[PDB]
């Protein structure tokens, strides 16, 4: 009996999964840091070379965490001073060093608190936002071109997002999109001044004695939602003796009507955009391309341009509308929808044409397109064994529809199969990073053959000290409930015996389009729940979860709460009656929609599960943020749906939590799923007078990053799990 | 040259304890003009008909704002918080005192308010327990003028300074009270004239 | 056997303490609400007459909830619609009823919302408080006259009191004091413009979505105090027709210094009204008597009439500055101030001369002036049998000062040891409240002879049913320790024998200037902690408790967290070596100040105890306010005790919580000891990484007295005790 995978190995992160993580720079090179070193590698060859040493790193009196590399070559950008916001939003202080003259930019650098900055995709333009204004500069040793002057801070965002739709709309902090050759910046300005604000204290060192009030503009489910404008400014004009003007492009007129938001905006040619706007009834998107006009110096969008997605049986996209890939003469692109029946894949557009041919077609959904050069065109789908949880790299040719390649299928079916590709500029070399039920190996190959050049990172090490350690195993399979397939996963401990029985903790998160039973290597609490503990941790894949067809994902349209819970208590009836699983120590755990998952279950007083942990959950859906809510539920006015708004609350059925054990865990400082709803959690609890366990994490955020926090709410669910299961 | 009383009705009135003595008329003195345009409300010293003719050789005036709803604590003997703390009456030369009141006619400018200090007292000790006020001499001022000498806005209003040495030697401790304004400025006017060139 | 006191004849309160309160409205008459029906009592005979019937004020349509007597009898002022603020400000809704023409009063009703309404001593004036602002009615069917006009929200409070000098300095919301024949009213003007402001969320009922931030004026350790000025304003020369003109008393100028209190006000005579100041370095107070005269109106406070009270080796006081009791002429005043060898006794003073004469000696406390006449002087004090924890009363001649009569000696030796006293409008009746070591017992007396009239309650029923069912019984001793006698007391469980070991409970406030070792009967959570679980809970008054000299005393002072944390632990020692105390099963709580007696102790690293309860406990001390602070520590200022201010912090121990359970419980609401302070605890305890448990109440208080939160809040802290103690 050798030594298991125990707490502290997790929490101090023992076991490193080793990432070769690569940027290209060009058709043939790509650049790997190694040893605080920056290295430039050429992929036919191998070819080491050297690019930044330590000398510049060192010679400088503060720490630099990120770099960023001008596509010239001719610039490095150093980050450093990181004070992150939000989850992708952050500030920070920049410094531009010159890599021909080896020195240092001394001359008008980035100013201090800067939000966000970018490189032109060719050349050295440079353009940031500081104090929500944008500033161009042609060349690092050259003064700022001052762009808007409509900035306000908490007010005005302008060339960035504010938290709604950094959070859900373009999940970045980036609201700036050049030029394919650095001409025209166009960016999208929101403004925030009747969108309500959320208060909670913050509660800093103990040096302050009176604690700060965060003061964030969110619109929660019903409220005031921002208002989005979009400019293209040119860089080409750009003179210091006036000031530099922007033309705004508005919405369709189908648009103009109602609410509605900007999801998806790319350069579609060399001179013309291809915008994306959604209805704030998330039902009904069109696709408004526009061309540049030289001779009256605007942006003139058409109608016949114009491409509408229309989803009846419930919400468009997956998350967000996916983003059309253009080809060379922006002429035709290609985006995924939805099929007749209802699976996603690729349809061949047209700009003037209305029609779509789907090149595409099965009982399989493409997850995304990733490059096209003239002749062929790569997707990822789950096509591959009729597994939704494996993602293969397949290429089709584009005059020949029906010649489909799958380059990841046969490279190593036992070990990777879960592929994420990355590829060059011309797309001539892609690097594949499996991710599959064995370790993460990185592969470099060439497209022109589709050959394997080299191995970039197999995990030689990992593997080697993984052997001393009995690593929990994992089994993917389904079950047939109501005549249709749904998958679960199960993370089973070493030795495993069917004749025992185990105790089940159902790690659920059951979100819309949420993949819970994939096959992706992990080192988590589950591995050491199983390794350590002997805890069987399933997850499955009921109504609402994604990649699977229209027909499942879209039946939690507008009742949110109410199948997915079901479709967990049947997965816990169908695990225990298998045979391998305790019927009286099955619990249930989950971190925000898993939280809520998880307060509706033990609310439900089915009595299957006996404990049950929700790490910030989600307690009424008026409380969280109006796109989120609004896509799965619609507005709660009196008349839509305001009766299933007060119908699927946690707190309408707390007088069944009295048979069951809950932990209710939140941090104060949390923005995304604030304090309230485990504050309302609570007082209902506390006036219907049943008994719980709770924790609150002050300074906190929605994913408990800081170590100290993390490894103590680890360590708490921990003894939370092994007291409520009897186990020592 | 020609003189008169044309300095003391310009800018706005001082208070009792901010008061202005003036010399002046040297030459010639003249007579009943002032009384004439500020009529008056008591005329009792230790005679008109004395101070009116007859020469004299330095006549020196005192004017500071001062109701006529409040008379009494300043008389030839009297034990009034104002004639201990902020002015008390000469008898050094032979001098008369006259309170008056302003028309109608806005020839005068009101100030805010009538304000004078209730306590001018330092403060010295090991805990600073012990009370001593500080009484104050006819001709000399109240201690506590820098106090804001425009005026106090306030009832309660007290400040207080760190007394030099060479003066006690403790901490000074002045508060000023308030009386409300009238409808029309009050002057209190008190002449003093010692026996030769200031004659009518 | 027979059944015990269980938890839920606690929380349930099934066993009711039956209480006679009465006011008294003449010399021989008094009120008493006897079955919702207002009864006139008669002292000598005891025939009670109806004065007001039941349906006379449940024929409208809001249900009343306390009523108030006008002095003549005329009026009967009723108050609805009651909303709770603070734990003593309040608003609510006032009308009167006549009782002559026996209708209601509706030509001017006093306004919603009314802060504070007081009625004259003598006739019916009225004298109520609206938006801060200050309104006088000389009859009830008139219209009112505004005092006051600088009144504001969080800003100038006139005649109430804000939140610092209500929790601390006066422990009212009153701040207006009629004269004695009701012609002159006294407010004090409170200013809060430079206070910073406390924030905490407030999350409302489900409804709302967005929670309320709560704006509180809160000077803490180091902060600006409010401002007071002092008023008083003739309410004989009211008109309709112009504004009240109100004459300012200025503070004596021994205070004008630095900053300032005003602690207690008193009315001497009709026309002279006795002020008492506190400086901010609570240590030096005077005592200002000021006169009214006729020629000015002003109000005059002769220097040779002051008087000045100082310590040189603590605080002046208990808590505040005692309040002195004058005689029929106002010349002379009796006065509790401490002695030389530091014991606190009564005075005769003089208002012309300095010097006081003790009329009182010993080695024991004078706990307050009950009532002052001409002939005797009434007074309470533990004397008797030297116990601090008893009260008696006693009376002394004015005449000769070496004739002291006991009163409550030897009226119940066995039962009643804890007396308090009501006296009648001219003291000649006394109702004495004992409540010893059996039950309460309310006895009616007259002082012309000190005969026992009768017995107006003695809980004859609640007797029968507590010797049905099991009770503990509890025990009062002392240990001399440095040559000192402590007092301590013991709640034993039922059938207690000196050979098993019982577990140790030990229940601490350790307060300065705080009692715990009373002979006091209570039905509370102790009772049944021993009835039930066998648990000793004990109760220790080490240095800085009351009522035991000002060695005790003032030995806490600068020095807070230090000496009564290592009392605590020696009384935990010495308990232990008793033989009837189990030493593994020790263990702790407390509230507010006693949670924080119970961090320390358990951040101290002794070792003695297992577990320990922290309820809102005090974390670190520039967190709490500035007058509570600054009375026993002084200012924060890095050159008087800085190093102690930062010495006597939780989060300096927290290294040391690793070997005991933390159970860490706060309201979210709480105004009193802010949720900033657990919060700090908390992420102290995160970062170094001990396992603790935690509990937030949300919408709760510093009393937490909701009912459902009460019992929830009880109910953990007995699962956590059982579960600490592993109590079958
Ligand atoms: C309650 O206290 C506040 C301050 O703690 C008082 O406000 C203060 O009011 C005085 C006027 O009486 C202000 O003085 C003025 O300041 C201006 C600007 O410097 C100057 O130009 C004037 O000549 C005069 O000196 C003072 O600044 C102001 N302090 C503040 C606002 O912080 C307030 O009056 C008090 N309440 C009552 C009812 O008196
Ligand atoms: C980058 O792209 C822009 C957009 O087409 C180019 O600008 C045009 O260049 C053509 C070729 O000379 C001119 O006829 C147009 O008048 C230009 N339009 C504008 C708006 O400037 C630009 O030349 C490209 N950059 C480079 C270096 O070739
Ligand atoms: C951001 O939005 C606010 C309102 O949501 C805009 O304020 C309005 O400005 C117009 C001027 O065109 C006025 O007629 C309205 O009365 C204003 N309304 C309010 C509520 O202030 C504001 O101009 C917008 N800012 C930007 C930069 O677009
Ligand atoms: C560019 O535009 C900005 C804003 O429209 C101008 O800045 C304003 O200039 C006026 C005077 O012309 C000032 O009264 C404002 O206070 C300025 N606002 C700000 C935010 O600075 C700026 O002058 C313009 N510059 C040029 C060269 O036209
Ligand atoms: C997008 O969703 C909304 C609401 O889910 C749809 O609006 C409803 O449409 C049906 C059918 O026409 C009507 O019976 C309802 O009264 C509508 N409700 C409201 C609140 O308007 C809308 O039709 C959907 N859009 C599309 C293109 O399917
Ligand atoms: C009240 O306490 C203050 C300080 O809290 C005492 O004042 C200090 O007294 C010592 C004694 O020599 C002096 O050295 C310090 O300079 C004093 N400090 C200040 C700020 O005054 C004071 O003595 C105490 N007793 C009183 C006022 O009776
Ligand atoms: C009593 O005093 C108050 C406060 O000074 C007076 O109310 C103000 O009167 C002035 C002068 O007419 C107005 O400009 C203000 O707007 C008034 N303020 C308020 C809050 O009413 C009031 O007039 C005085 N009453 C009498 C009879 O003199
Ligand atoms: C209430 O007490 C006051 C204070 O003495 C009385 O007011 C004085 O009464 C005397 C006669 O008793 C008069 O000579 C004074 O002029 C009064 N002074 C003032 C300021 O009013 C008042 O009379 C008493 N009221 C009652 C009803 O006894
Ligand atoms: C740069 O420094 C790192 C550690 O700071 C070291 O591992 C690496 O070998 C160094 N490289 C060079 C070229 O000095
Ligand atoms: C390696 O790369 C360098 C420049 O990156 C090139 O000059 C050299 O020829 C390469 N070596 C080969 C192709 O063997
Ligand atoms: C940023 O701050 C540092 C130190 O505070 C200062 O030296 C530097 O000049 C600042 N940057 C700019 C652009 O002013
Ligand atoms: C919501 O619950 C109520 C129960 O009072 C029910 O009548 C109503 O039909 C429900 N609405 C739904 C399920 O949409
Ligand atoms: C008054 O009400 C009480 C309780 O509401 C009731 O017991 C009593 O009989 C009523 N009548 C009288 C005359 O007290
Ligand atoms: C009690 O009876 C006496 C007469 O013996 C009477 O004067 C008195 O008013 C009565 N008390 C009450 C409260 O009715
Ligand atoms: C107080 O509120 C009640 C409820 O509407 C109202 O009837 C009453 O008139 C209000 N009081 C005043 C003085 O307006
Ligand atoms: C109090 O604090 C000071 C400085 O913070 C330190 O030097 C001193 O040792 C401390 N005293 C204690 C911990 O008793």
């Amino acid at each position: 009996s050798r030594k298991t995978y125990t707490l502290t190995d997790y929490l101090k992160n023992t076991y490193r999964l080793k990432l070769y993580s690569l940027r290209w720079i060009s058709d043939h090179e790509y650049l790997y840091k190694q040893e605080n070193n920056i290295l430039v590698f050429n992929a036919e060859y191998g070819n080491s070379s050297v690019f930044l040493e330590n000398s510049t790193f060192d010679e400088f009196g503060h720490s630099i965490n990120d770099y960023s590399i001008s596509p010239d070559g001719q610039f490095i950008l150093l980050e450093y001073n990181y004070v992150k916001q939000w989850r992708h939003s952050y500030t920070a202080s920049y410094d531009i060093y010159d890599l021909n003259k080896r020195q240092l930019i001394t001359e008008e650098r980035i100013p201090n608190n800067t939000q966000w900055v970018t490189w032109s995709p060719v050349g050295h333009k440079l353009a940031y936002v500081w104090n929500n204004d944008i500033y161009v500069k042609i060349e690092p040793n050259l003064p700022s071109y001052r762009i808007t002057w409509t900035g306000k801070e908490d007010i005005i965002y302008n060339g960035i997002t504010d938290w709604v739709y950094e959070e859900e709309v373009f999940s970045a902090y980036s609201a700036l999109w050049w030029s394919p050759n650095g001409t025209f910046l166009a960016y999208a300005q929101f403004n925030d001044t009747e969108v309500p604000l959320i208060e909670y204290s913050f509660y800093s060192d103990e040096s302050l004695q009176y604690p700060k009030t965060v003061r964030v503009p969110y619109p929660k489910a019903g409220a005031v939602n921002p208002t989005v404008k979009f400019f293209v400014v040119n860089t080409d004009s750009l003179s210091s003796v006036t000031n530099a003007t922007s033309i705004q492009i508005t919405a369709p007129a189908s648009m103009l009507i109602g609410d509605h938001y900007l999801c998806d905006v790319t350069w579609a040619t060399q001179e013309r955009i291809s915008l994306q706007w959604l209805r704030r009834i998330q039902n009904y998107s069109v696709m408004d391309i526009c061309d540049y006009d030289e001779s009256s110096g605007r942006w003139n969008c058409l109608v016949a341009r114009q491409h509408i997605e229309m989803s009846t049986t419930g919400w468009v996209g997956r998350f967000r509308p996916s983003e059309p890939h253009f080809t060379l003469d922006g002429n035709s692109f290609y985006k995924i929808i939805s099929n007749e029946e209802g699976y996603r894949h690729i349809c061949y557009f047209q700009i003037d044409k209305k029609d779509c041919t789907f090149i595409t077609k099965g009982t399989w959904e493409v997850i995304g397109i990733e490059a096209l050069t003239s002749d062929y065109l790569y997707y990822i789908s789950n096509e591959y064994k009729g597994m939704p949880g494996g993602r293969n790299l397949y290429k089709i040719q584009l005059s020949d529809y029906t010649k489909v390649t799958c380059l990841s299928c046969e490279l190593n079916p036992e070990r990777c199969q879960y592929y994420s590709v990355s590829f060059s500029k011309e797309a001539k070399y892609y690097q594949l990073r499996c991710s599959g039920p064995g370790l993460p190996l990185y592969t470099l190959h060439s497209s022109v053959n589709d050959k394997g050049l080299r191995v970039l990172e197999d995990n030689s090490a990992l593997d080697k000290m993984l052997q001393n350690v009995q690593m929990p195993s994992k089994k993917l399979d389904f079950i047939i409930l109501n005549e249709t397939k749904f998958w679960y996963q199960m993370i089973l401990p070493p030795h495993f015996d069917k004749s025992k029985k185990y105790p089940l903790l159902l790690d659920v998160y059951a979100g819309p389009c949420s993949q819970k039973a994939d096959t992706v290597f992990r080192l988590n609490w589950a591995t050491y729940l199983a390794s350590t503990e002997n805890i069987i941790v399933a997850s499955f894949d009921g109504r609402g979860s994604g990649y699977q067809g229209d027909k499942i994902m879209h039946a939690i349209n507008r009742r949110l709460g109410t199948f997915e819970v079901e479709d967990q208590i049947e997965a816990a009836r169908q695990f225990s009656k298998m045979g391998f699983v305790d019927n009286k120590r099955i619990a249930i755990w989950g971190w925000s929609y898993g939280g809520y998952v998880t307060s509706m279950v033990l609310g439900s007083g089915s009595g299957v599960f006996k404990c049950g942990i929700a790490v910030a959950p989600v307690s009424r859906w008026e409380y969280y943020d109006s796109v989120y809510t609004e896509r799965y539920m619609g507005l709660p006015t009196p008349e839509d749906n305001l009766d299933h708004y007060r119908n699927s609350t946690v707190m309408s059925r707390a007088e069944n939590f009295k048979q069951v054990e809950y932990l209710l865990i939140h941090g104060t400082a949390d923005d995304n799923v604030h304090f309230q709803q485990s504050a309302q959690i609570s007082k209902a609890l506390v006036d219907v007078g049943v008994d719980f366990q709770a924790m609150w994490y002050t300074d906190e955020d929605h994913g408990i990053a800081s170590s100290t926090a993390h490894q103590h709410i680890y360590t708490h669910m921990s003894h939370f799990i092994k007291q409520c299961f009897s186990l020592p | 040259v020609e003189c008169d009383f044309t300095k003391l009705l310009s800018g706005t009135p001082p208070q009792v304890y901010n008061f202005n003595r003036l010399v002046f008329t040297n030459c010639n003195y003249n007579l009943t003009k002032l009384l004439s345009l500020f009529m008056v409300n008591e005329f009792s010293c230790d005679s008109p008909d004395a101070i009116a003719r007859g020469c004299y050789s330095s006549l020196t005036v005192d004017y500071f704002a001062y109701p006529l709803s409040m008379k009494s604590y300043m008389q030839p003997g009297s034990a009034g918080v104002i004639s201990q703390y902020n002015y008390k009456q000469s008898f050094a030369n032979p001098t008369c005192r006259i309170f008056a009141t302003a028309p109608a006619n806005l020839t005068i400018t009101k100030p805010s308010s009538y304000s004078f200090i209730s306590k001018c007292s330092r403060l010295t000790g090991d805990n600073s327990h012990i009370e001593t006020p500080i009484v104050i001499n006819p001709g000399e001022y109240s201690i506590c003028k820098n106090f804001a000498p425009n005026g106090f806005s306030q009832d309660g209003d007290y400040f207080t300074r760190q007394l030099s040495q060479l003066e006690g030697g403790g901490i000074l401790v002045g508060v000023g009270s308030v009386t409300p304004m009238t409808d029309t400025l009050q002057m209190g006017f008190i002449i003093s004239v010692q026996y030769n060139s200031v004659c009518p």
